[PDB]
């Protein structure tokens, strides 16, 4: 079961734990953990007893796709409180950032839109290079204005896509150059 | 200012009571400390948490009593410790202390000691615990042949059998001869195994004993007269012997044996005696040496084969072990402290013995040069002798020899042995010494501990008590306080002798202070008390009759039984043919108390190079919250 | 010697005291306050820390912070771990000292860093387990074409976490052990063993 540990408070918010699992736990103010911070599930009960020495409420928030929250999760969060989102690198967040607790439910939380390949096998089927200088890299962030030029001896078609493109959500539109 | 310490033994053992000594010297107020017993080094478990106040009332002395369980958490096999950690206050004082895996202790008891294929083997394993109190446990038991083979295991146990454990085992018909081994172990000690023997072997009664027993318990090799023997033949119900005594005698080196063809002799029996004589003449001739010292360090075995006048029984008895020596004594030193106190009288426990071992009575022992210290040794053959050393440095070397009058000087035994200064904390010249009285020690006495105390006057006044700690068993039997006023250099204590101090028992005092250059100070000092060894009650068997009634065969008798209210007596009768064939494996007290102390933490007769020598050697674990503290133990067994 | 291991354990948590000093706000690490955060330092204090947290008090936030930062900011959407402000010193990182396979090996360490850190870091984290699975899939995708026999041990070890290191992977893992014991590269000996 979850530890009751006398002049502190858990820091996990689990209450049923199976074997091996780890029971995280702060000491109150005013006192500091003796030798072993956390609790590990053995057969015999919890091998370190947690112990301190002297020195409309919101559930957790919703997860989102390639991102995560700036602060740490709490259990219960007392209302008129907020949190923040945060997408992942050359990740781009669209929506309000912050999220409120009102009345027991949260607001709507955003999403996180995902960057684009060069794809190196569609460069050399439409015959395209970057046209500045690079091995690759400099890849697309949703909002990102790629260029390319057509290979010595190629030429934009009637109907090709402009040499310059932006990335938005996972869609690229590359251009292609016939003979 | 205030120093936290704490007392330990050395090896703490599973399953058993040990006791903690808590002190707050040069403190006020009420300390509150509480001991935590957790496994080395992980910490999985909390072994033992007690609690306990040191209150002004109490001097800041207490004691925490705790049993540790033998949890299935420690695993030949690496040595297990555990992490000892006082609180007191804010302060925290830790200790690392060994581990013995002895869960008490096992005895067994056959009924007989030889026994014939096809008889029953009747045997009591008695289970208690460390302080021989009856205990209920699992036991494993293991029944193996002369080859070594276990062909028997079983797994039992001792819960509502008051200590005591009845088994069997059934031989069968055909069976290999010899040394079988009985194997014993408690559940949780497997590394602890007491083992008992019995003989199988196809035989008769022989109805008579024979005794040959020499006139002296050695061969002195510059007798003319040589090895005079009596032969002593008796019926196993009293009445003596007519007959035969063919006679025999050898000589053995190590395990080579000698038979002297020469020396055999035919002897008349009367009256149940005879004599024969091995001429000195004869044993010379029948070593092919000439030389006579070879022979001293060797022995001599006489084997004696008595017929009876009607032929109908025959007993072949021998008696081996009669060392050739040039000395009628032996001098030991392995009851004396090889540590003194510079300037303090310096106590001997000199131990002299026949050439068998056997302890020798009324033996004149004296130091060479000091002609005035000669001591006599007493009934267990332990003499005392106290000398006066002087304030130095220098090894003390002493060498002792017998002084038998009526005995030459080419036959006094001689012994040298060394003891060095009891180095002090700065060269403070800082001592203590508890002398006591040496002498046969019996529960129900009082002995007066003399707590002698040297050190400069500067700091004399500072000292207002002593701590005195007991060791009995190898557990921490009891602690206490000695108040000591300034100016007095030796207070004595009223020790008050029980039934809790056999079979023998250690007493390490010490005192603490704040001398020199203001460095916390310890000087200790132990000495070991022999007990005479008893039963801690009382168990005897008597006649519950008239003594002009004859035991007849079939005739009830009546059996007078004595002892302690509430024990459960186990008995057993047994024939004393079974004793002339075979006496050994016999269950005694003496054995008992022997096993006791083989198992002591204890590797010294007293004191110490340093104040942690002293408790070290004297088998316990000293660590203040300042620092001082005693050298760690990883050695289950002494150092040889 | 039994009484050693005390002062032993005063020394870790001496360090691990003076290494709160330099966790930047963002509860990264570098070699100073001001210094930008380094990808390799961070990854490294949550692998000391992750196996150190049997023997001393280390607090989760700290800890776990700091893979969430891992995962948020060094982390490419392929998937792929950049150092973005090399350590100091060069020589603490071992075999990725001047290696060409810079981003296998790079993601291998930070990986299991993650993976030693997962069971503590589970709750808080929610990112954490698509984060490995991720790290996982590029060093999945482009193991075999691994020429240096330390990164092809290190990224077997951060696959055989997963168990994914199956097949032709498990193969390569096994024939690149010169004489069957030993896998060994032409240059610092630190870096075969
Ligand atoms: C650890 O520390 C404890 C502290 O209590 C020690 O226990 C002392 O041990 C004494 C052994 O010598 C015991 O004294 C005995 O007490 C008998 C009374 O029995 C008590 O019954 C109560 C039940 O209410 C129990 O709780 C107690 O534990 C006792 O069993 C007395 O008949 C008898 O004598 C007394 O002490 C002196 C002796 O000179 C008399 O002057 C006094 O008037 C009184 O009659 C007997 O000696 C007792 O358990 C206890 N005594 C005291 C004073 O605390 C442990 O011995 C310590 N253990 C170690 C290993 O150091
Ligand atoms: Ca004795």
């Amino acid at each position: 079961k979850s530890p009751d540990v006398i002049n502190g408070s858990p820091i996990s918010q689990k209450i049923i734990y199976k074997e091996n699992e780890r029971f995280q736990y702060k000491c109150n103010m005013g006192y500091e953990y003796s030798e072993r911070g956390d609790a590990v599930c053995t057969e015999s009960g919890w091998r370190p007893l947690p112990s301190c020495e002297e020195k409309g409420k919101c559930g957790p928030p919703p997860p989102i796709d390639n991102g995560d929250i700036t602060s740490f999760p709490l259990s219960v969060y007392a209302p008129a409180s907020s949190v923040e989102y945060q997408c992942q690198n050359l990740y781009q967040l669209e929506g309000n950032k912050r999220i409120t607790c009102r009345n027991g439910q949260w607001s709507e939380p955003p999403k996180c839109l995902h960057p684009c390949v060069i794809s190196r096998e569609i460069m050399e089927n439409y015959n395209i290079a970057l046209r500045w200088t690079a091995k690759q890299k400099l890849y697309s962030r949703t909002g990102e204005s790629v260029e390319f030029v057509c290979k010595r001896g190629y030429r934009l078609s009637s109907r090709s896509h402009t040499l310059r493109t932006t990335c938005w959500d996972g869609k690229l539109e590359y251009p292609t150059c016939a003979k | 200012s205030p120093m936290y310490s704490i007392i330990t033994p050395n090896i703490l053992r599973l399953e058993s009571e040990e006791t903690m000594v808590l002190e707050a010297h040069d403190a006020q107020g009420d300390v509150p400390v509480t001991v935590t017993v957790h496994d080395f080094p992980g910490k999985k478990l909390v072994l033992s948490s007690e609690k306990t106040v040191l209150t002004p009332a109490t001097n800041h002395m207490g004691n925490v009593t705790f049993t540790i369980p033998a949890n299935r958490e420690f695993k030949k096999g690496r040595n297990k410790f555990v992490t000892v950690q006082a609180t007191f206050g804010t302060q925290v004082v830790e200790k690392v202390v060994l581990v013995s895996l002895q869960s008490g202790y096992l005895f067994i008891q056959t009924d007989k000691t030889i026994y014939t294929p096809g008889s029953t083997v009747l045997y009591r394993i008695f289970t208690v615990n460390h302080k021989l109190l009856p205990v209920g446990r699992t036991v494993m038991v293991n029944i193996e042949n002369p080859e070594g083979i276990p062909v028997k295991q079983d797994s039992l146990s001792s819960q509502n059998q008051l200590g005591v454990l009845p088994l069997s085992w059934d031989i069968p018909e055909l069976v290999n001869m010899g040394q079988w081994k009985i194997r014993a172990y408690y559940e949780n000690s497997p590394q602890q195994v007491f083992s008992t023997e019995f003989e199988v072997k196809e035989y008769v009664l022989p109805s008579f004993e024979v005794i040959v027993e020499p006139t002296e318990k050695f061969y002195y090799i510059y007798n003319e007269k040589g090895l005079e023997v009596t032969i002593t033949a008796r019926f196993l119900y009293g009445k003596k012997v007519e007959g035969t005594a063919f006679v025999i005698f050898g000589i053995q080196d190590g395990e080579q044996r000698i038979s002297l063809p020469e020396s055999l002799k035919r002897i008349p029996i009367e009256d149940g005696s005879g004599e024969v004589v091995l001429s000195r003449k004869v044993l010379l001739d029948g070593v092919q040496n000439p030389r006579a010292e070879d022979l001293v360090g060797k022995s001599l075995y006489v084997s004696a084969t008595v017929i009876l006048h009607s032929g109908s029984d025959m007993v072949q008895a021998e008696r081996s072990g009669i060392p050739i020596v040039t000395s009628p004594y032996q001098i030991h030193f392995t009851k004396t402290p090889k540590y003194f106190k510079p300037g303090m009288p310096f106590d001997l426990m000199v131990f002299v013995t026949n050439p068998d071992g056997s302890p020798a009575y009324r033996v004149p022992v004296a130091v060479q040069g000091e002609d005035t210290v000669q001591s006599l040794t007493q009934g267990d053959g332990v003499a005392k002798l106290s000398i006066n050393t002087h304030p130095s440095q220098k090894p003390l070397s002493i060498t002792v020899r017998t002084k038998k009058q009526e005995l030459s000087e080419a036959e006094q035994a001689t012994r040298t042995m060394q003891a060095l200064p009891y180095s002090t904390v700065g060269n403070s010249n800082n001592y203590l010494h508890l002398s006591v009285l040496r002498t046969e020690l019996r529960p129900g006495e009082t002995l007066n501990v003399n707590f002698l105390l040297r050190m400069d006057r500067a700091h004399e006044a500072k000292i207002r008590y002593y701590t005195y700690l007991i060791m009995n068993k190898g557990r921490l039997l009891k602690a206490g306080r000695q108040v000591r006023e300034p100016g007095q250099d030796l207070v004595v204590l009223p020790l008050s002798i029980t039934t809790d101090f056999i079979p023998s028992f250690r007493l390490v005092a010490y005192y603490t202070l704040i001398g020199a250059s203001g460095q916390r100070e310890v000087v200790a000092d132990s000495v070991w008390v022999d007990v005479k060894d008893s039963c801690v009650g009382s168990l005897v068997v008597k006649s519950g009759q008239s003594e002009d009634r004859q035991p007849v065969p079939g005739q009830q008798m009546t059996l007078k039984i004595e002892g302690d209210h509430g024990a459960r007596v186990v008995l057993v009768a047994v024939d004393k043919g079974v004793f002339v064939l075979n006496k050994k494996n016999k269950l005694t007290q003496s054995k008992i108390w022997d096993v006791v102390e083989k198992a002591d933490i204890g590797c010294t007769p007293g004191s110490g190079k340093d104040y942690a020598g002293v408790f070290s050697d004297a088998g316990l674990t000293f660590t203040s919250s300042s620092g001082q503290q005693t050298a760690q133990r990883a050695e289950l067994q002494c150092p040889q | 010697g039994l009484e050693k291991r005390q002062g032993a354990l005063e020394l870790i948590k001496k360090g691990y005291t003076q290494q709160l000093a330099f966790r930047q706000p963002s509860s990264a690490f570098a070699a100073f306050v001001k210094r930008a955060p380094s990808t390799w330092l961070t990854a490294y204090v949550v692998k000391v820390f992750s196996l150190a947290v049997n023997l001393i008090a280390i607090d989760s936030q700290v800890l776990c912070g700091a893979v969430k930062w891992l995962i948020l900011e060094k982390q490419k959407p392929d998937g792929v771990f950049q150092e973005d402000a090399p350590v100091i010193h060069q020589e603490m990182i071992g075999g990725l000292r001047n290696n060409n396979e810079k981003d296998m090996a790079l993601t291998a360490f930070v990986l299991i860093s993650l993976q030693e850190a997962k069971d503590i870091c589970e709750e808080q984290v929610n990112s954490l387990p698509g984060s490995i699975t991720k790290a996982g899939d590029f060093l999945e995708a482009n193991y075999m074409n691994l020429q240096r026999s330390y990164t092809v041990a290190i990224a077997g070890y951060a696959l055989a976490q997963m168990g994914r290191l199956k097949g032709p992977l498990l193969n390569k893992f096994l024939t690149t052990a010169k004489d069957k014991n030993r896998w060994e590269d032409p240059g610092k000996q630190l870096y075969n063993v």
